[PDB]
């Protein structure tokens, strides 16, 4: 809910971080928008997305 | 049936925020156009 | 540091994986001549 | 009056029934979420840069090394920006009329 | 494809006696290995 300096495996930028409702595949880390922009990720050290 | 109109964000149109694109509202909203009418 | 690497026409080639890299032993090393990358910028490469 | 309320009343079973009626604001309207969202897929474009993600050049390259990526996407998308307001201007003119 | 062999999978209840199903379904990954050899033929194993 505050907005940081993010960065997931190398997926680097600015934004507000919100727990997803997203039902992903075991198999599947990233999610992304209309944009081909990402919206979502696996957190690579606790699985939530 | 309009791909929003600027009411009340609080989708091609996420995309589009994110990126500074922005919908603005009219000046008479459509129930003063409907007034006028 | 192999005792023996191999002739160029038969490059040897050897995978890395499911480990932790620290490229600043090898970007801290004078031992190293050239050192150069294509793709990145050399002090992002611990970082990424 | 009779004939007047009858007509009003095929108005409204025409306009209630077909699906083909509105076509000229529907087509207005169409294009413009259609050029919004062309103007968002060209943010995927590479412009011959070594990415369409602007971070993905700046996390992985140095200061004079992003410069050429940079201003290749500089290029790109303020050449997509200013056909966007052209290509909006010229509508504007059919949509003044 | 260079370097890397992968492979997908689905699995489905169906009620056809001698064909291959009316319908639509997708194949999840299922493992990825770095083999990088050249490959052109291939064969099943079944047993007894
Ligand atoms: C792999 O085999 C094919 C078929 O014989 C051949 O055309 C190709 O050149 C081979 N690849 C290498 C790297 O030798």
């Amino acid at each position: 809910n505050k907005c940081v300096n993010f960065n997931f495996n190398g997926l680097t930028g600015t934004g507000v971080l919100t727990e997803s409702n997203k039902k992903f595949l075991p198999f599947q880390q990233f999610g992304r928008d209309i944009a081909d922009t990402t919206d979502a990720v696996r957190d690579p050290q606790t699985l939530e997305i | 049936t309009l791909a929003d109109a600027g009411f009340i964000k609080q989708d091609l149109i996420c995309a589009q925020k994110f990126n500074g694109l922005t919908v603005l509202p009219p000046l008479l909203t459509d129930e003063m156009i409907a007034q006028y009418t | 540091n192999a005792t023996r690497f191999a002739s160029v026409y038969a490059w040897n080639r050897k995978r890395i994986s499911n480990c932790v890299a620290d490229y600043s032993v090898l970007y801290n090393s004078a031992s190293f001549s050239t050192f150069k990358c294509y793709g990145v910028s050399p002090t992002k490469l611990n970082d990424l | 009056a009779n004939q007047f309320n009858s007509a009003i009343g095929k108005i409204q079973d025409s306009l209630s029934s077909t699906a083909s009626a509105l076509g000229k604001l529907q087509n207005v309207v169409n294009q413009n979420a259609q050029a919004l969202n062309t103007l968002v897929k060209q943010l995927s474009s590479n412009f011959g840069a070594i990415s369409s993600v602007l971070n993905d050049i700046l996390s992985r390259l140095d200061k004079v090394e992003a410069e050429v990526q940079i201003d290749r996407l500089i290029t790109g998308r303020l050449q997509s920006l200013q056909t966007y307001v052209t290509q909006q201007l010229i509508r504007a003119a059919e949509i003044r009329a | 494809i260079d370097g890397y062999f992968k492979i997908y999978s689905k699995h489905t209840p169906i009620n056809l006696v001698r064909d291959l199903p009316q319908g639509f379904s997708a194949l999840e990954p299922l493992v990825d290995l770095p083999i990088g050899i050249n490959i052109t033929r291939f064969q099943t194993l079944l047993a007894l």
